[PDB]
C-alpha cells in the first residue's frame, strides 16, 4: 500500500514554508480550498494521497502538524481559505505566550514540557496512516524557537520510531544577511548536531542563495521573505513530483532516498532548480544550467581544500522527453565532466522522467531540478563553523543559556556538537580520498 | 426462498407447540388455519392476493411417527397455463430446499432461545457462583457452537440467494423470448440447488450438518437440567428466607435452621453434583469439536472454493487445523 | 500490470509473496494471491529456460482478443515480468538492509556498489526496451489497418523485446543470475549478522569473500557485454568508473 | 407475532435525543408530523409495526413514553408540531420542579416515589401490544435525575417483567472537561452498576467523540447540545435499518445482541459511522474505513501498552451493494488482519447487507454502521473510576448523597458499586488472554 509522511512545520519560517506548500499540494492536486474533490479540477488517474487521507466525502485532510510557540503565525495560518483543507485536531496550539524567542535553548527546554503531548498526537496520527514510511519535518535552523523545538522533536522522534524515515527540510540561516540573533550561530550549530546525530537525511535550504537568488535571480529588487517562501514551496512540489505522480521506477521514497547516502554519517543533501521562474528547449542545456552557481539554490562557495566532486546526482525532469536526448546529455557531460567523481565512482547522473500534471498551466516542456550530494556544502559548515568559533572565541552570548538551566553548568555540549560537525567536514574532505 | 423472515419466524413460534407431537397426532385442518392466521398477521397480507391463493400448507409425510416438525410442508400449488413451467420436477427441489433451510432456521431458533435462556438465568445464578463456573463453561461452548452456525447459515444464504435470484433476474429480463425465457430460467433454478448444493458429498457433510444439529438438542436438554438445578436452588433459598421471617416465626426459624444444618448436605450434594455437570458438559465439548473439526477437514478438502472461504470466516482466527 | 506502470501494487504484492515464495508450490495458498491482487486495483526447451516458476501471475483474455495476442505472447510478457521481479525483489531487499545509523563493519561501498549496478541495469534495460520498442508497435499499429500486417507488427515487436532484456544474449547464460544469487546470499548473511549482533571478523572475511564474488562475477558479464550482445549499458556503468 | 420497543426518554439529555429518534423514525417512515399516513409512506417495503403501532385511522402513533421530573422540556416537546404524532396517553406531565437537581439519589428517589404512576402507564402500553421484543431507554447519565430515575426504573422492570429485551442509550458525560456536578463520575457509577446487573447490551454514547467530529467532521467551532442530538439520533437510527428490511433475514434485535454478546455482564458495543459530512465507495472501503479510529463515537483514555481484542465486529452496510463486493471485502479484510479475536473462540467479521428507503432521500451510495464488543471502553471506565477514585479519594460533594437518607444511612453502595465495575474491567482485562476460560 501506498507509504506517506507527516508534515512537520516548526517555526515561524518552517510554518510559513509547510503553508505554502499546502497551497502547492492543493493546486497540484487540483482538490478544492476545502479539500472536497472538485468536478472540474480532480478526475485525474494518479495518487493524490500521498501526505493526506481522503474523507468520505473525498476531504484530502492533510498530515500536517504545526509547532510553533508564537500563537499569532497559528493563528494567521488558520486565517486562510485552506483552514478546511487541514484537520484542527492535528494542530497543536502554543500558551507560552511569546515563547522561546529565537533561542535554541529556550525552545530546546520548552518542547521537553510538551514533549508527552507532542508524541501523543504524533502517535494518534501515525496510528490512522497504514503504513507510514516516514517522518518529514520542514523547520529553520535560524529560528532559535524552532530550532531548539526541531532538537527535542528530533530526539524524541528517534526515540520513538527508529524504524521510520528521517527525512528533514532545514531553512538553512541567510548567508546574505547576518542575523540579528549573535547566538544564532551557536542555535545552527546546535540543529546541525542534532541533525548529524539523528538525521537520516538533510537537504540544504540555504536563505543566503534564496535572497540573491530572488533579489537578483528573479528580476526582482525585493528580497522579501514572502517571495522567497514561494520559490521554496515552488521547489518542494517539484521534488514530490514522481512520488504524487506514479512513474516507473523509484516509485518509493525509500529507494530514492538510500540512492545517495552511503553512510550513516554523510546525510547532507544539495538541491537545484530549473527553469529558473520569473527559445527552443534541449535536454542536456537545462541540466548544463543547473551545474552553474547561478540558479542553485544553496550559497556554497567554491574554494579548493579538498576536491570537491558530487557522489552522486539525480534529476527530476518534469515533462516528456525522448529517452535518446537523455542520454545523449549524459554521455556529453561526462565527457565534459561536467560532474566529479569519487576515486571509485559508482554512479553517473540518473534520470527521472516524471508526467506532467494537466491540472497545472502548462508553461514548461522541459523543467528540472537537481539533486545531488557535494562536499562543498561543508564550507557553508566551516563558514558557520567559523562564525562559531569567531562566536565561541568571544566568550560572549553565553549569558542567554546562563539564565536559562540547558547550559548554566557547563558548555561543553556546545563543544562536543562543534566537534562532530568538525568531523563530519573532515569526512567529506575524506570522501574524495 | 424464506425472504420474509417475520413470517417465517412466527410460523415456526406457532408450530413450536404442534410440530412437538407426535406426527400421527397432528392435524393440517388446524395446520391450515394457523398458516393463514399468521399471514393475516404478516405483511404477506399486504402482497397480491392472487400469489396469496397460490400458497398452501401440507402435510409432507416425512417420520412415522416422529415430531411433527419433519412432516411439516408447504406446497404452493401452481397449475394450468399459470405456470405451465416446473413440471412437477423443479418443485420437488424447492420442496426439499424447503425442507432443508427449514430444518436450519428451525436449530437456528433454537439457539436463539438457548442464548435467551441464559440471558434470563444469568441474572438468578449471580448469587450462587458455584453454578456460575459450570454456566461459564456452558455458555462459552454454547456461544460458539451459535457463532458457528449462525455464520455458516448465513453464509450459506447470501450465497445461495443472490447467486439464484440476480442470475435468475438478470438473465430473465435479458432474454428476449420465451424459449430462452423458460430454459434459462427453470435450469439454473434447478441447477444452483440440487446438484451444486446436492451431491453424495452433500450429503455426507449434511451428516455431520444433522449431528451437530442433535447436538444442539442434546445442548438443550443439558441446559434445561441445569434449569431445574437452578429451580432447585432457587427453592433451597426460598425455603430458607421462608422459614427464617427474620425470627417472628422465632422457634419455627429455630427449628429450620436446625435441619437446614442437615439440609446443607443437599449444597454439599449439589456441590458434588456441580463437577458431574462439568464432566458431562466438557465431553459434549470435546465430541461437537471432534465432529466440528471432522467436518471442516471433510468439505475443505472436498471442493467448492467459496465455502472453504466460508470456512476460513469461520476458522478466522486460526482455532483449527488439528 | 504486465509491463510494469503500478509499482504501488508491486509494492505490497512483494511483501506478501515472499511469505511463501520460498516454499513449494501445492504447499501454500493460491487464493492469497488473488486476494492481494484485487486488493492492488484499489490502490524449444532453452527458447523456454529451465528456470521457469510453474506459474506466477495470472490474466485472462476473451475470443475477440484471443484472435489477436496469443498464449506465447503472454508467456514471453510472464518471463520478462518474472526476469523484473527477480530484479525488483533483490533490489529493495537491499533497500530494506541499508537502513542503518551511524564503523568496523565496514562494507558500505560494497552494497552501494551493488545497488547502483542493479538500478543501471533495470532502468537502462526496461528504458531501452518497452520504451521505443512499445511505442513503436504503437504507430505500426496505428498505421495499419491489414489484420495479418498487425500481427505481423505484434510479433516483430514481441521477437525484438525478446532478442532484448533479459536474454539479450540467449547463452549469457543467466552470469547475472548468479550475482543476483550472490547478492542476495550476502543480504541474508548480513541480515543474520545485524539480528545477531542487534564473530565481526568473521563477518569482515564473509564482506571480502563476497566483495571478491561479486566482483568476479562482474567481470565476467562487463566481457560478455563488451565481446558482443551492447556496451550501452557499459556505457552507463563507466565499483570503478574504468577497465581492467 | 411483530415484536415492539417501548423507547424511555429520561433527562434533559435523554429527552431530547430521544424526541431526536423518534423525529428521524417519522422522517424514515415518510409519515406526516401528525402521524397519519402519507401518498409516500405505506406504498414501500418498511414495515412501520415495529416501533409505531397502526391506529384505526392510519395513526402509526409512536411506542414512546415521555417522563420527567421537570415539565419544562415536556411543554417544550409539546410545543413541536410533532406532539400530534405522540398520544396524550404516552406523555406524562412531570410533577417534580427542577427535575432532581441533577443527582442521581434525588432521581432514584423520587422515581421510587413515582413508582406505580408510571407502572401504569407502562403496562397499560405494554398491554396494548400484542408481543414486545424489549424496552429502549434513552438517558444520561450525566444526568443525576434521569441516571436515577432510570436505575430505579431498571430494577422495577427487570423485577416484574424479566421477559424482554433491555436496552438504554446511555450519555456518557464528557471527559473532555469537568461539570459543576462533581458527584457525576458516582453517579454514573451507580447508574453503571445497575447496568451492569440490569442492562443486556449497552450502546455507548460519549460526549467527547461527538463533540470532536462534531468540530471536525460537522466542522463547527463550538457545537451545540442540538446538532449533536441530531447527528446522533441520525447516526443512532441507522442502527434500525435491518429491522425495517424484512426480506433477507430473521433480523431481531434479541438474536442481533445475542449473536455478539458472551456474557450479560460484558454486554458493551462501540459504534462507528459512515459517511460523516456537514462520495464514490466500494464495500472494500467501507470496512477499510471502519477500521481507522477516526469514525469512531466512542473514545479511550491514552492506553497503548495494553493490547484490546475487538471480541465481535459487525457492519450494517445499508445501499445497493452485490454479493460479490461483501464475498471479496472479507476476505480481504481477513487476508490483510485489520482485526483481531479470541484465540481461544476465534471469530469473525459479520456483515448485514439491506437497501435504502424511498422515502430516504439518498445522497450515497453506501452507509455503514459498525458494532463492536472491544476492550478499549475498559479505560474509560477506568477514567470513570480514577475520576470517582480521586472523587472518593477527596470526599467530597456527599453532601447531596446525604439529602437523601438512603446514601446519608451508608455510601457503601458507591463502594459496592466501585467494586462491581473493577471486577468487570478484570473480566475484560482476562477476557483479552486466552486464561478466559478458566475465570
Amino acid at each position: 500500500m501506498p507509504r506517506e509522511i507527516i508534515t512537520l512545520q516548526l517555526g515561524q519560517c518552517g510554518n510559513q514554508i509547510g503553508f505554502e506548500f499546502w497551497k502547492q499540494l492543493c493546486a497540484e492536486h487540483g482538490i478544492s480550498p476545502e479539500g472536497i474533490v472538485e468536478e472540474f479540477a480532480t478526475e485525474g488517474t494518479d495518487r493524490k494521497d500521498v501526505f493526506f487521507y481522503q474523507a468520505d466525502d473525498e476531504h484530502y485532510i492533510p498530515r500536517a502538524v504545526l509547532l510553533d510557540l508564537e500563537p499569532r503565525v497559528i493563528h494567521s495560518i488558520l486565517n486562510s481559505p485552506y483552514a478546511k483543507l487541514y484537520n484542527p485536531e492535528n494542530i497543536y496550539l502554543s500558551e507560552h505566550g511569546g515563547g522561546a524567542g529565537n533561542n535554541w535553548a529556550s525552545g530546546f527546554s520548552q518542547g521537553e514540557k510538551i514533549h508527552e503531548d507532542i508524541f501523543d498526537i504524533i502517535d494518534r496520527e501515525a496510528d490512522g496512516s497504514d503504513s507510514l514510511e516516514g517522518f518529514v519535518l520542514c523547520h529553520s535552523i535560524a529560528g532559535g524557537t524552532g530550532s531548539g523545538l526541531g532538537s527535542y522533536l528530533l530526539e524524541r522522534l528517534n526515540d520513538r520510531y527508529p524504524k521510520k524515515l528521517v527525512q528533514t527540510y532545514s531553512v538553512f540561516p541567510n548567508q546574505d544577511e547576518m542575523s540579528d540573533v549573535v547566538v544564532q550561530p551557536y542555535n545552527s550549530l546546535l540543529t546541525l548536531k542534532r541533525l548529524t546525530q539523528n538525521a537520516d537525511c538533510v537537504v540544504v535550504l540555504d536563505n543566503t542563495a534564496l535572497n540573491r537568488i530572488a533579489t537578483d535571480r528573479l528580476h526582482i529588487q525585493n528580497p522579501s521573505f514572502s517571495q522567497i517562501n514561494q520559490l521554496v514551496s515552488t521547489i518542494m512540489s517539484a521534488s514530490t513530483t514522481t512520488l504524487r505522480y506514479p512513474g516507473y521506477m523509484n516509485n518509493d521514497l525509500i529507494g530514492l532516498i538510500a540512492s545517495l547516502i552511503p553512510t550513516p554519517r554523510l546525510h547532507f543533501l544539495m538541491t537545484g532548480y530549473t527553469p529558473l521562474t520569473t527559445r527552443k528547449t534541449t535536454v542536456l542545456d537545462v541540466m548544463r544550467r543547473l551545474l552553474q552557481p547561478k540558479n542553485v539554490m544553496v550559497s556554497t562557495g567554491r574554494d579548493r581544500q579538498t576536491n570537491h566532486c558530487y557522489i552522486a546526482i539525480l534529476n527530476i525532469i518534469q515533462g516528456e522527453v525522448d529517452p535518446t536526448q537523455v542520454h545523449k546529455s549524459l554521455q556529453r557531460i561526462r565527457e565534459r565532466k561536467l560532474a566529479n567523481f569519487i576515486p571509485w565512482g559508482p554512479a553517473s547522473i540518473q534520470v527521472a522522467l516524471s508526467r506532467k500534471s494537466p491540472y497545472l498551466p502548462s508553461a514548461h516542456r522541459v523543467s528540472g531540478l537537481m539533486m545531488a550530494n557535494h562536499t562543498s556544502i561543508s564550507s557553508l559548515f566551516e563558514s558557520s563553523c567559523q562564525q562559531y568559533d569567531k562566536l565561541r572565541k568571544r566568550e560572549a552570548f553565553l549569558e542567554q543559556f546562563r539564565k536559562e538551566d540547558i547550559f548554566k553548568e557547563n558548555f561543553d555540549e556546545l563543544d562536543r556538537s562543534r566537534e562532530v560537525v568538525q568531523e563530519l567536514i573532515d569526512e567529506y574532505h575524506a570522501a574524495t580520498r | 426462498l424464506l425472504g420474509q423472515g417475520d413470517f417465517i419466524r412466527h410460523l415456526m413460534d406457532l408450530l413450536k407447540p404442534e410440530l412437538v407431537r407426535p406426527a400421527t397426532t397432528l392435524y393440517q385442518h388446524n395446520l391450515t388455519g394457523i398458516l393463514e392466521t399468521a399471514v393475516r398477521a404478516t405483511n404477506a397480507q399486504f402482497d397480491s392476493p392472487e400469489i396469496l391463493k397460490r400458497l398452501d400448507v401440507r402435510l409432507l409425510e416425512v417420520s412415522p411417527g416422529d415430531t411433527g416438525w419433519d412432516v411439516f410442508s408447504l406446497d404452493y400449488h401452481v397449475d394450468g397455463p399459470i405456470a405451465t413451467v416446473f413440471t412437477r420436477e423443479c418443485m420437488s427441489h424447492y420442496l426439499r430446499a424447503f425442507n432443508f433451510l427449514w430444518r436450519a432456521k428451525r436449530v437456528e431458533y433454537i439457539l436463539t432461545d438457548i442464548r435467551k435462556g441464559h440471558m434470563c438465568n444469568a441474572r438468578l445464578l449471580r448469587s450462587m457462583p458455584e453454578f456460575s463456573g459450570v454456566l461459564h463453561h456452558c455458555h462459552i461452548l454454547a456461544s460458539e457452537m451459535v457463532h458457528f452456525i449462525h455464520q455458516m447459515q448465513y453464509y450459506v444464504t447470501f450465497e445461495v440467494l443472490e447467486c439464484s435470484w440476480d442470475e435468475l433476474w438478470n438473465r430473465v429480463q435479458r432474454a428476449q423470448d420465451l424459449d430462452h425465457i423458460i430454459a434459462a430460467h427453470e435450469a439454473f433454478l434447478g441447477t444452483v440447488i440440487s446438484r451444486c448444493l446436492l451431491d453424495s458429498d452433500s450429503r455426507a457433510l449434511l451428516n455431520q450438518l444433522r449431528a451437530v444439529f442433535d447436538q444442539i438438542i442434546e445442548l438443550q436438554n443439558t441446559q434445561d437440567a441445569i434449569y431445574r438445578a437452578a429451580l432447585e436452588e432457587l427453592q433451597r433459598r426460598l425455603q430458607f428466607e421462608e422459614k427464617k421471617k427474620q425470627r417472628e416465626a422465632e422457634g419455627q426459624w429455630g427449628v429450620s435452621a436446625a435441619e437446614e444444618e442437615q439440609e446443607k448436605r443437599r449444597v454439599q450434594e449439589f456441590q458434588e453434583s456441580i463437577p458431574k455437570m462439568c464432566s458431562q458438559l466438557r465431553i459434549l465439548t470435546h465430541f461437537y469439536q471432534g465432529v466440528v473439526q471432522q467436518f471442516l477437514v471433510s468439505l475443505t478438502t472436498s471442493s467448492d472454493e467459496s465455502l472453504r472461504f466460508l470456512s476460513f470466516r469461520l476458522d478466522f482466527n486460526e482455532h483449527y487445523r488439528a | 500490470y504486465f509491463l510494469m506502470d503500478q509499482g504501488d501494487f508491486f509494492v505490497h504484492f512483494m511483501d506478501l509473496t515472499e511469505e511463501e515464495l520460498k516454499k513449494p508450490v501445492d504447499d501454500i495458498t493460491p487464493t492469497r494471491l488473488e486476494a492481494l491482487l484485487e486488493l492492488a486495483l484499489r490502490m524449444p526447451t532453452e527458447l523456454t529456460l529451465s528456470g521457469l516458476e510453474a506459474f506466477s501471475f495470472d490474466y485472462v483474455v476473451t475470443w475477440p482478443l484471443s484472435l489477436i495476442i496469443n498464449r506465447k505472447a503472454l508467456t514471453r510478457y510472464q518471463m520478462l515480468f518474472r526476469h523484473m521481479f527477480y530484479c525488483k525483489h533483490v533490489e529493495r531487499q537491499l533497500c530494506s538492509v541499508w537502513i542503518s545509523n551511524k564503523w568496523f563493519a565496514g562494507a558500505f561501498t560494497l552494497r552501494q556498489r551493488m545497488l547502483n549496478f542493479v538500478q543501471n541495469i533495470q532502468s537502462y534495460m526496461m528504458f531501452e526496451v518497452m520504451e521505443p520498442t512499445w511505442h513503436v508497435l504503437e504507430q505500426n499499429l496505428r498505421s495499419a489497418s491489414n489484420i495479418d500486417d498487425v500481427l505481423g507488427h505484434h510479433a516483430s515487436f514481441l521477437d525484438n523485446c525478446l532478442k532484448d532484456c533479459m536474454l539479450t544474449n540467449p547463452e549469457l547464460l543467466r552470469v547475472f543470475s548468479k550475482l543476483m544469487s550472490v547478492c542476495v546470499m550476502f543480504t541474508n548473511c548480513l541480515q543474520r549478522f545485524t539480528q545477531s549482533m542487534k564473530l565481526a571478523s568473521s563477518f569482515e572475511a564473509t564482506i571480502t569473500k563476497f566483495d571478491k564474488n561479486f566482483s568476479a562475477h562482474l567481470l565476467d558479464l562487463l566481457a560478455r557485454l563488451s565481446i558482443y550482445s551492447m556496451a550501452s549499458v557499459i556505457s552507463r556503468l563507466d565499483e570503478r568508473l574504468e577497465r581492467l
